[PDB]
RNA sequence: GCUCGCCGGAAGACCAAGGGUUCCUGUCCAACGUUAAUCGGGGCAGGGUGAGUCGACCCCUAAGGCGAGGCCGAAAGGCGUAGUCGAUGGGAAACAGGUUAAUAUUCCUGUACUUGGUGUUACUGCGAAGGGGGGACGGAGAAGGCUAUGUUGGCCGGGCGACGGUUGUCCCGGUUUAAGCGUGUAGGCUGGUUUUCCAGGCAAAUCCGGAAAAUCAAGGCUGAGGCGUGAUGACGAGGCACUACGGUGCUGAAGCAACAAAUGCCCUGCUUCCAGGAAAAGCCUCUAAGCAUCAGGUAACAUCAAAUCGUACCCCAAACCGACACAGGUGGUCAGGUAGAGAAUACCAAGGCGCUUGAGAGAACUCGGGUGAAGGAACUAGGCAAAAUGGUGCCGUAACUUCGGGAGAAGGCACGCUGAUAUGUAGGUGAGGUCCCUCGCGGAUGGAGCUGAAAUCAGUCGAAGAUACCAGCUGGCUGCAACUGUUUAUUAAAAACACAGCACUGUGCAAACACGAAAGUGGACGUAUACGGUGUGACGCCUGCCCGGUGCCGGAAGGUUAAUU
RNA sequence: AGGACCGAACCGACUAAUGUUGAAAAAUUAGCGGAUGACUUGUGGCUGGGGGUGAAAGGCCAAUCAAACCGGGAGAUAGCU
């Protein structure tokens, strides 16, 4: 669980690991590994389009299903897995008529369980469904928005995002941010929350970890001398004017959001 | 097999050296002077049919030119491939 | 202190040499330019 | 024989900031 | 040529990226060397690199680059698909000795190995731009067996020691021998085998993967090292001789054992932690488009072949970069004895160099240095400098706290040498001999020899016993930032910055935002427990009042108003 | 186990003298800190100037930087020398 270290060093007082037994070590079951590396957020244009990402550790991008395409068809789950990509931890299936794949894993799945993705799906946690079919007041992640294209609705490490409604071949879907989105009746769907929850519990301890999970020091703005970012210098500290981020828009508030393009399906945004 | 036209022109002289005057007797060996163009085959078809003798193997490398200064002027020899060829036993020139 | 110029050819003659100034647009600029003077060391092959 | 006649040395202006007066 | 200095994890040897005759002899002294010059990295003339195995080229890919098409852009161009490029990494090979004034794993005797087409010998499922297993991988510590080397003894050869001893428990020197081929090793890995099946691996699969059923105690994989064989050869202390007294030719015994031992091997292993640790090819293997009793296929062997280029020389330097033969700057490979924990440091070997101006006298003064009567910070901005402390074993050790530290707190004592406990034990290694054995590189087993600290007690010596080198100044009361970190190369390491933790706000994923006019590209092959922006900086207690100015958020009855009209 | 400690190579540049037409256009000497990590490093690919990169100093982008350097309009212009 929350593993707490003790005060052993300078830094290593404030550091709190999550461990989940179940997860086996040894070496990922190797067919559906390939190669991603990082380009520190430098596109292939050459600059930087997103500041403080560079350094880390080596990783391998998981493939990673998104889809459950073998409807129908029952499945086993063999072993739990820490991924290296996402903040939640995998779950290295085996169907039956024998390939293997990765489903993000439900709150429930221990090392032995079963699932059934398809339209004839048991209500377990674990199941995959079409949103016709799924009972409301429902506790499902792993959301799609088009009928296969992939989830990208709830995949994070402790989400779950409810089913409030219905109506017609539409479905209301009460997000983690608390934005009710309709959506079309065929997009994916599973059961209950994902495993791991006290994920968020963690807290990093100390610059070390920072730079292993990637994240480079973000320079605070005050400081900066007054040509390269509008929050400059002064000799002294002095700030007096309205926070802005570096190109212009001040940010504390001011909607940035720009499009009149899914209003359509955008009921209420949060508070 | 190489023609009797790009035979006859691979080769400018023999080179007396101390260890020419080593290797024809001492260890039997003989030693070329040949164009900058010249692979095995064009030194083992050509020790052959040029003296009438045999060989056993032919070894080469590339000799790069010294440095000459006549006058104040620099100046750059022209480089030149060496060959070295082993006779066979019972092989003798002329 | 370590120089202006640590040499390498494996970069130098790629990244200076003829064929990377022939490769873009501007190269032919330079190739068009120091044939007007002429330069018998017309550029960084050795 | 013959030799060249050196010149130009980048002379870093003679002089830091001394005369501080002020 | 002899002393004498000095380095010896360098100032030694071989190579790297680099340089382009500096290497070697024959000369030559004008200029070049912060001098003279026979000498020189200087001129001048000649000589000097050898390969199926080392490396490049080449077979294959990463980051990227190029990129027909295509998409996009005033045009050039810009990304980008298939591809084809891209080492610093992945894939065939081999070594030991001799040689020249110079090269040589390349030349020579010696003996090995691979990879391609060939012709035949019997064997007759090859077939792939496709399918799978592999290559294939992080960090830390921890052992286990081991050698490169090191020491000692046994042996062999020489010597009886310029001055008191030195035919003895004495002294010197030497004791080396490889890949390859069989040996399957201490150990590490993993349950194998057919019977039939199967929504799968793009299609088919006899291959994987899965479902069983029968059935066995055991199948291989994986490997360092030691023994064998390589081995009558080679070297080999040195004696045997003449010649160009420089050399060389001709001979040649011992070649054993034990212990010690890695930062080198197994290890690309094991354990275990989280930040979760490349691809593709060579290879292993299965199949279709294709097949014909053909072709191809490995089972043989005689072969035939296996290029081209790099190869000299210096390589932490007088040969590279720094305009100079400049206290400078750069990476990888090997670590010898002796006290030590040790690649530090000290003195040494093998090898190297003794620093391109030298002699003379011993002024002020400058620099680098040793010690000092007495006083101890009086000096001065300030103990800056210097001095002093310094090593293990054991005793001993506060307020204060987040319980970890403070702390090595403070301060102490012990220690050199010889003998005895024990003629060198406690500890390890371990052959004699039985012993049984699935007989082998096996153990049950036993102690020869070998090495081996500290301890204690006695004695003695020194002014001084961790004696040199080496090797923490410590407490007290404070601000400041929590800290480890990092920045103004070339005057500022700080109170700066950055950090983890928090708070807000933006962002529903074609995100939000940024670079590019666009194409797309990052974000992210991620999905609100995620990302971006800003604010302050661990935790501990805490984060009060005000929305008038100012901005931002929503709200739209009215006033207010463009383009149109 | 450790951004743990003491201390080598390696880095790093804090203190002091020397050296400042020095040996060196930023270094020697003697003391110093980090020293299994946010390290350091070999070689190679990427980032273009109102741009990059930056633990952000207005520091660095070939000894030059509050807009690098190379040609050009350049015979810019200078009411000042
Ligand atoms: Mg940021
Ligand atoms: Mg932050
Ligand atoms: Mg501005
Ligand atoms: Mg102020
Ligand atoms: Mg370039
Ligand atoms: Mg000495
Ligand atoms: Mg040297
Ligand atoms: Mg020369
Ligand atoms: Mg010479
Ligand atoms: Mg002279
Ligand atoms: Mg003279
Ligand atoms: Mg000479
Ligand atoms: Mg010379
Ligand atoms: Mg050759
Ligand atoms: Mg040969
Ligand atoms: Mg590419
Ligand atoms: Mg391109
Ligand atoms: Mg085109
Ligand atoms: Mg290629
Ligand atoms: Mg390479
Ligand atoms: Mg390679
Ligand atoms: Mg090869
Ligand atoms: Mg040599
Ligand atoms: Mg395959
Ligand atoms: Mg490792
Ligand atoms: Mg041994
Ligand atoms: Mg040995
Ligand atoms: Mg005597
Ligand atoms: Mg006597
Ligand atoms: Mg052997
Ligand atoms: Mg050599
Ligand atoms: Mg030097
Ligand atoms: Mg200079
Ligand atoms: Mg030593
Ligand atoms: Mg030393
Ligand atoms: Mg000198
Ligand atoms: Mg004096
Ligand atoms: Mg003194
Ligand atoms: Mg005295
Ligand atoms: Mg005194
Ligand atoms: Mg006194
Ligand atoms: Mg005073
Ligand atoms: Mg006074
Ligand atoms: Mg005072
Ligand atoms: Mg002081
Ligand atoms: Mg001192
Ligand atoms: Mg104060
Ligand atoms: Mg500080
Ligand atoms: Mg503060
Ligand atoms: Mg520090
Ligand atoms: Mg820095
Ligand atoms: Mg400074
Ligand atoms: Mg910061
Ligand atoms: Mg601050
Ligand atoms: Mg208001
Ligand atoms: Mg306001
Ligand atoms: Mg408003
Ligand atoms: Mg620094
Ligand atoms: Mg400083
Ligand atoms: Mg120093
Ligand atoms: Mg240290
Ligand atoms: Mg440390
Ligand atoms: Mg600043
Ligand atoms: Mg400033
Ligand atoms: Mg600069
Ligand atoms: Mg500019
Ligand atoms: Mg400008
Ligand atoms: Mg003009
Ligand atoms: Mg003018």
């Amino acid at each position: 669980a929350v593993v707490k270290c003790k005060p052993t060093s300078p830094g290593r007082r404030h550091v709190v690991k999550v461990v989940n037994p179940e997860l086996h070590k040894g070496k990922p079951f190797a067919p559906l590994l390939e190669k991603n590396s990082k380009s520190g957020g430098r596109n292939n244009n050459g600059r930087i389009t997103t500041r403080h990402i560079g350094g880390g550790h080596k990783q391998a991008y998981r493939i990673v299903d998104f889809k459950r395409n073998k409807d129908g068809i029952p499945a086993v789950v063999e072993r739990l897995e820490y991924d290296p990509n996402r903040s939640a931890n995998i779950a290295l299936v085996l169907y039956k008529d024998g390939e293997r794949r990765y489903i993000l894993a439900p709150k429930g799945l221990k090392a032995g369980d079963q699932i059934q993705s398809g339209v004839d799906a048991a209500i377990k946690p674990g199941n995959t469904l079409p949103m016709r079919n799924i009972p409301v007041g429902s506790t499902v992640h792993n959301v799609e928005m088009k009928p296969g294209k992939g989830g990208q609705l709830a995949r994070s490490a402790g989400t779950y995002v409810q089913i409030v409604a219905r109506d017609g071949a539409y479905v209301t879907l009460r997000l983690r941010s608390g934005e009710m989105r309709k959506v079309e009746a065929d997009c994916r769907a599973t059961l209950g929350e994902v495993g791991n929850a006290e994920h968020m519990l963690r807290v990093l301890g100390k610059a070390g970890a920072a730079r292993w999970r990637g994240v480079r020091p973000t320079v605070r703005g005050t400081a900066m001398n007054p040509v390269d970012h509008p929050h400059g210098g002064g000799e002294g500290r002095n700030f007096g004017k309205h926070p802005v981020t570096p190109w212009g828009v001040q940010t504390k508030g001011k909607k940035t959001r720009s499009n009149k393009r899914t209003d359509k399906f955008i009921v209420r945004r949060r508070s | 097999m190489i023609r009797e036209e790009r035979l006859l022109k691979v080769l400018r002289a023999p080179h007396v050296s101390e260890k020419a005057s080593t290797a024809m007797e001492k260890s039997n060996t003989i030693v070329l002077k040949v164009a900058k163009d010249a692979t095995k085959a064009e030194i083992k078809a050509a020790v052959q049919k040029l003296f009438e003798v045999e060989v056993e193997v032919v070894n080469t490398l590339v000799v790069k030119g010294k440095v000459k200064r006549h006058g104040q002027r620099i100046g750059r020899r022209s480089d030149w491939k060496k060959a070295y060829v082993t006779l066979k036993e019972g092989q003798n020139l002329d | 202190m370590k120089r202006t110029f640590q040499p390498s050819v494996l970069k130098r003659n790629r990244s200076h040499g003829f064929r990377a100034r022939m490769a873009t647009k501007n190269g032919r600029q330079v190739l068009a330019r120091r044939r007007a003077k002429g330069r018998a060391r017309l550029t960084v092959s050795k | 024989a013959a030799a060249a006649a050196a010149a130009a040395a980048a002379a870093a202006a003679a002089a830091a900031a001394a005369a501080a007066a002020a």
